[PDB]
C-alpha cells in the first residue's frame, strides 16, 4: 500500500492528482481505497486552451474553470 | 469550523483559495500596482 | 606538551554565561551547568507550541467570557461569524471585546439575527426569502 | 502630543471651579452630582460613579475610589469635552496642502 | 500470547470493538 | 532564553513615520588594514562601492582610518547613542555591503527580544470595558435585597 | 481500590477501551466516503482492451531521457581561471 | 394540532418572529441614507480598521506600529497602501462585511521606518541515551511599519 | 470615556460582589457559576496573573 | 418591533444591510443614563470633637489614632480586610529580592 501510494504521486496529505479512467488506475486505487478519497472531474465549459493556461483554478467539488477572477458578480 | 463553507464551494480554508490569499496584500500609494510575491 | 589547550576558560564563560541567574550549585559547577542549560535551551525550543496553544485557549476564553456576558455562547457565535462571510481571528475578536464594547455587541447582535433566520429557514425549509443578512456572494 | 492626557500638561488645581465658570460662560445655570453606580461600600477597595447632571441631563461620568475623586475625575471628564480635547477627536493631518 | 479460542471471553481488539459496535441491529 | 537576557519595547525613537523620516545612522568609521589578506573585502568595498554609498544618502557620514591592523571593524553610531561594533573579517564585498546596508536600514534600538510585536498609544476608542459595562441600570440604582 | 494486572492493554486481563459517540460519527463519515468512492469507481471508459499502447511512446522517451541523464555523469570541467584568481589572497592596494 | 400547555409541549426558548421584508429593507436603507450623511458632515474621529495585511489581522488604527516577520523589497521613506480592509468605523457607525470591504470606502496609508531582524533565539533538540544533540541559532529579517492616517469616502 | 490613567485602571481593574440565592437550587448549577465568577471566567480580560477575582455571597 | 438584543443597556446597536449586497452597515448611538436611575451622594459631616472651653482640643485629639501590634494579629486583620492569605504577608528573602527588575520598561 505503501509503494502504491508512493507510485501514484500522494505523497503529501489533502493534495490533489488527476490520472485517467482505466482498469490499471481503476486497480490502483481499488487497493488504497481505504486510504484515499475518489472524486469524478467535471469540466462547466471548454478545456483550458494556449492562453488559458495562466489563468486557471482547480475550485471546489471538482470543477476545473477555465476564467478564474477576483471580482464578484 | 469551516464545514459549511464546503456547500458553497469556497473550500473550509479561508487562508486558501479566494479574495484573501490571490489578493495582493499591499501596494504603493501614487497608484503603481506592486509586484506579486513568488508565493 | 605540545600545542595543548591554552583557551579552556573563554569556552567555560561560553557555557556559563547562560547559567547566570540559576538557584544553587548550577550556576557554578560547569558538569551540572552543562545539562541545565542543553535542558533549559531544549525547554525553550520545544515550549514554542505550548505558548502558542496557550495563547489560543486563552483567546477563547475570553471570546467565551465576553459572549456570555453579552448574552450568548461560544460554540453558536462561532457558527454565525463563520457562516455571514466575516473572516475575523480570535485575537481581533478578544482585542474589540477588551477594548471596543460597541462593535462587539453589534456583531453580537449580527450573530443572533443570523441564527434566527438560520432557524427560520430550517423549520420552513425554507423557500423564497432564505434570511434578509445571508445571500453568499459569489467569486468567479 | 499623541496619547498624552489634556490635563497632564495643563495641572490644574480646582477642576470643579474652572467647569462652572465655563458653564456659567455657556448660559448653564448649576451642575449637581448623582451616584450612579458602586461597589463595596464597607470594604478597603471601593469603586463608584458620579455623574455630572445639568437641567436633568448628563454630560459626563467620572469613577474613583471615593467620592471626591470620582467627582473630581468626573469633572475633569466633562471640562475635556466642553474643550473638545477627547481620545475621540480628529487626529492631526500630518500631510501637505 | 492466547490461543483462538479461550474460556476468558478474551476482549477484542479496539477497532474490532468499533466495527461491531458500529455495525448493530 | 528570554528570562536570562533584558528585554524592551517596540517604539519610535522620534516619531518618524508621523512627521518626515530621518536617517538614524550618522558615521561609519572603518578600519582597513594596509597588508594583510584578512581585509580584502573591506579593501575592495573602499575601492569600488564606498564612493556609491556615500552618494546614496548624503545623512551618512563615511571614515576611513586606514589603520594597519590585522581584524576589520566598523563603527556604527545612531541618534540615540548606541554604538554597535561588528567585524568583518574575510567577508566578501556583497556581504558588506549586505551588511552595511542593514546597518543603515535599522535604527539604535537594542536587538534583544521584541515584546508585544504591535504597540499603539490610543487603545481605547469606544470606551474601555469596565465590569459594570452590558449591565442595566435599575430605578435609582436601588440594591437587591432592600426596602427603599 | 481496584488494581490492573500487568500492563492494561496487552496480555490476558486487560482494562476494556469501548466507544462513544465521536467514533461512531467517524466510522460512520468514513465508510460514508468509501462507499461513495467505490460507486465512483464502478465505472471503467476503455474498457482494458483499448489501451494495448496508447501511451507507451512517452513512457518510452522518458526512459530514454532518463538513461540519457544517468549514464552523462562526469567530474566537472577544471579551468585555470581559478588557480589564476587565487592568487589574490594576498592582495594589496594596487 | 391543539396541545395542552405543560412542562415538554412548549420549547423553553421564546418564539422569535421575523418582520415584514420590505419594512426590514427600509429601515435598512434609511440607516444606511443616516450614516452615509453622517459620514459626508464630519461627526467622526479617531477610526480603527483590520488590515489583513501579511496573513496577520492586526487593530490598525491612527498612529500606531505593527511588525512583521519579513521584508518588502523597498525602501526607508516610501508610502504605502494597504488593502484587504474586512472592519472599519470611527464611533457610533461601523462598516463590515462580505470578504472585503470596496477599494474606494478605506484607504490606508502605511509607512516604512526601521528595518532589523530580531534577536539570536535558539533550537535546540537532544535525546536520552543516544547521543544526540543538535543547536542551531535563527535570526529572521523583519520589518517595522507604521500606518499614518486612514481616510474613508462616502461612496456608499 | 475620555478618562486618565489611575482612574481607569481602578475603575477597569476592581472587585464586583454578587448574590447568588439559593431555596430549592442544585448545589452544583450554584458552585458553577460561583467558581466560574471567581476565577473570572465571566470578563474578558481574564487572566491567570491578573488576579481578577471578584466576590460571590451564596446564601 | 423586533430587537436581536435589548436596547437598554450598554449601547442601543441597530442592524442593517446594504442594497449593493457587498457590505455591512450598523449604526449603534450611544446610551446615556437617565436622571431617574441615580441616587443622591451621602455627605457624613461627622463632627464630635469641639467643647467649650478650648478650640485647639481637636487639634490634639486629632493626633490619637497610633496602634502598635506584632505580626500573627497584623497579618490576621490585613487578611481579614483585604480578603486575602495570610502567606502573601510574610517578607521574602534576599535572593527573591535582589533578581527583582527595579526599573521595569513602561509602555504607552
Ligand atoms: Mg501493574
Amino acid at each position: 500500500e505503501k509503494d502504491i501510494i508512493k507510485m501514484l504521486g500522494l505523497e503529501k496529505a489533502h493534495t490533489p492528482q488527476v490520472h485517467k479512467n482505466i482498469p490499471s488506475v481503476n486497480a490502483k486505487l481499488k487497493v488504497v481505497k481505504h486510504l484515499i478519497r475518489i472524486k469524478p472531474l467535471k469540466l462547466p465549459q471548454g478545456l483550458p486552451a494556449e492562453e488559458n493556461m495562466s489563468n486557471t483554478c482547480l475550485k471546489s467539488t471538482g470543477e476545473l474553470v477555465v476564467q478564474w477572477h477576483l471580482k464578484p458578480v | 469550523g469551516g464545514q459549511w463553507r464546503l456547500q458553497q464551494g469556497l473550500a473550509a480554508n479561508p487562508s486558501g483559495y479566494g479574495p484573501l490569499t490571490e489578493l495582493p496584500d499591499w501596494s504603493y500609494a501614487d497608484g503603481r500596482p506592486a509586484p506579486p510575491m513568488k508565493g | 606538551l605540545r600545542n595543548r589547550v591554552t583557551d579552556r576558560y573563554f569556552r567555560i564563560q561560553e557555557v556559563l554565561k547562560h547559567a547566570r541567574h540559576f538557584r544553587g550549585r548550577k550556576n557554578r559547577c560547569y558538569r551540572l551547568a552543562v545539562r541545565t542549560v542543553i535542558r533549559a535551551f531544549v525547554k525553550c525550543t520545544k515550549a514554542r507550541y505550548l505558548k502558542k496553544k496557550n495563547m489560543r485557549t486563552l483567546w477563547i476564553n475570553r471570546i467565551t467570557a465576553a459572549s456570555q456576558e453579552h448574552g450568548l455562547k461560544y460554540p453558536a457565535l462561532i457558527g454565525n461569524l463563520v457562516k455571514c462571510q466575516v473572516e475575523l481571528n480570535r485575537k481581533v475578536l478578544a482585542d474589540l471585546a477588551i477594548y471596543e464594547p460597541k462593535t462587539f455587541k453589534s456583531l453580537a447582535a449580527l450573530a443572533s439575527r443570523r441564527r434566527h433566520e438560520g432557524f427560520a429557514a430550517a423549520l420552513g425549509d425554507g423557500k423564497e426569502p432564505e434570511g434578509i443578512f445571508s445571500r453568499v456572494v459569489q467569486y468567479h | 502630543m499623541t496619547g498624552k492626557e489634556l490635563f497632564e500638561m495643563w495641572k490644574i488645581i480646582n477642576p470643579m471651579g474652572l467647569l462652572v465658570e465655563e458653564l456659567k460662560k455657556r448660559n448653564v445655570s448649576a451642575p449637581e452630582s448623582r451616584l450612579t453606580r458602586q461597589s463595596g461600600g464597607t470594604t478597603a477597595l471601593p469603586l463608584y460613579f458620579v455623574g455630572l447632571y445639568c437641567d436633568k441631563k448628563l454630560i459626563a461620568e467620572g469613577p474613583g475610589e471615593t467620592v471626591l475623586v470620582a467627582e473630581e475625575e468626573a469633572a475633569r471628564v466633562a471640562l475635556r469635552k466642553l474643550y473638545g480635547f477627547t481620545e475621540n477627536r480628529r487626529p492631526w493631518n500630518y500631510s501637505k496642502p | 500470547g492466547s490461543k483462538a479460542v479461550t474460556r476468558h471471553r478474551r476482549v477484542m481488539h479496539f477497532q474490532r470493538q468499533k466495527l461491531m459496535a458500529v455495525t448493530e441491529y | 532564553t528570554a528570562r536570562g537576557t533584558p528585554s524592551r519595547f517596540l517604539a519610535s525613537v522620534l516619531h518618524n513615520g508621523l512627521g518626515r523620516y530621518v536617517q538614524q545612522l550618522q558615521r561609519l568609521s572603518f578600519s582597513v588594514s594596509r597588508d594583510g589578506a584578512s581585509s580584502r573585502g573591506a579593501r575592495e568595498f573602499v575601492e569600488r562601492e564606498v564612493i556609491d554609498f556615500a552618494r546614496r544618502n548624503p545623512g551618512v557620514v563615511i571614515y576611513v582610518n586606514s589603520r594597519p591592523c590585522c581584524v576589520p571593524r566598523v563603527v556604527a553610531e545612531y541618534l540615540n547613542g548606541a554604538v554597535r561594533e561588528e567585524s568583518i573579517h574575510c567577508k566578501s564585498v556583497e556581504e558588506i555591503s549586505t551588511l552595511v546596508q542593514k546597518l543603515a536600514d535599522q535604527s539604535g534600538l537594542d536587538v534583544i527580544r521584541i515584546r508585544k510585536p504591535f504597540h499603539t498609544d490610543n487603545p481605547s476608542i469606544q470606551g474601555q470595558w469596565h465590569p459594570f459595562t452590558n449591565k442595566p441600570t435599575t430605578f435609582r440604582g436601588l440594591r437587591p435585597r432592600e426596602v427603599q | 481500590r481496584g488494581r490492573i494486572p500487568g500492563r492494561q492493554w496487552i496480555g490476558k486481563h486487560r482494562r476494556p477501551r469501548f466507544v462513544s459517540l465521536r467514533a461512531k460519527q467517524n466510522m460512520i463519515r468514513r465508510l460514508e466516503i468509501e462507499a461513495e468512492n467505490h460507486y465512483w469507481l464502478s465505472m471503467p471508459y476503455m474498457t482494458r482492451e483499448q489501451e494495448r499502447g496508447h501511451a507507451a511512446v512517452r513512457r518510452r522517451e522518458a526512459f530514454e531521457a532518463i538513461k540519457a541523464a544517468a549514464t552523462s555523469k562526469f567530474p566537472p570541467h577544471r579551468f585555470i581561471a581559478d588557480q589564476l584568481d587565487h592568487l589574490n589572497v594576498t592582495k594589496k592596494w594596487s | 394540532g391543539y396541545v395542552p400547555k405543560t412542562s415538554l409541549s412548549s420549547p423553553p426558548w421564546p418564539e422569535v418572529v421575523l418582520p415584514d421584508p420590505v419594512e426590514e429593507t427600509r429601515h435598512h436603507a434609511e440607516v444606511v441614507k443616516k450614516v452615509n450623511e453622517m459620514i459626508v458632515t464630519g461627526q467622526y474621529g479617531r477610526l480603527f480598521a483590520v488590515v489583513h495585511f501579511a496573513s496577520r489581522q492586526w487593530k490598525v488604527t491612527s498612529e500606531d506600529l505593527i511588525l512583521i516577520g519579513n521584508e518588502l523589497d523597498l525602501a526607508c521613506g516610501e508610502r504605502i497602501r494597504l488593502e484587504k480592509v474586512l472592519l472599519v468605523g470611527a464611533d457610533n457607525f461601523t462598516l463590515l462585511g462580505k470578504p472585503l470591504l470596496g477599494k474606494d470606502l478605506v484607504r490606508v496609508e502605511a509607512t516604512v521606518i526601521e528595518k532589523t531582524e530580531s534577536w539570536p533565539r535558539i533550537i535546540m533538540r537532544f535525546r536520552k541515551r543516544k547521543n544526540f544533540k543538535k543547536k542551531r541559532i535563527v535570526t529572521t529579517p523583519q520589518t517595522v511599519l507604521r500606518i499614518n492616517s486612514i481616510e474613508i469616502a462616502p461612496c456608499l | 470615556s475620555s478618562f486618565s490613567r489611575a482612574p481607569q485602571q481602578w475603575a477597569t481593574f476592581a472587585r464586583i460582589w454578587y448574590l447568588l440565592d439559593g431555596k430549592m437550587q442544585p448545589p452544583g448549577k450554584l458552585a458553577a457559576m460561583a467558581s466560574i465568577r471567581l476565577q473570572g471566567l465571566h470578563k474578558p480580560v481574564y487572566h491567570a496573573l491578573s488576579d481578577c477575582g471578584d466576590h460571590v455571597v451564596i446564601m | 418591533t423586533y430587537s436581536p438584543l435589548p436596547d437598554d443597556y450598554n449601547c442601543n446597536v441597530e442592524l442593517a444591510l446594504t442594497s449593493d449586497g457587498r457590505t455591512i452597515v450598523c449604526y449603534h448611538p450611544s446610551v446615556d443614563i437617565p436622571y431617574e436611575h441615580t441616587k443622591p451622594i451621602p455627605r457624613p459631616d461627622p463632627v464630635h470633637n469641639n467643647e467649650e472651653t478650648h478650640d485647639q482640643v481637636l487639634k490634639t485629639r486629632l493626633e490619637e489614632k497610633v496602634e502598635h501590634l506584632e505580626e500573627g494579629p497584623m497579618i490576621e486583620q490585613l487578611s481579614k480586610m483585604f480578603f486575602t492569605t495570610k502567606h502573601r504577608w510574610y517578607p521574602h528573602g534576599r535572593y527573591h529580592r535582589c533578581r527583582k527588575n527595579l526599573n521595569p520598561p513602561k509602555d504607552r
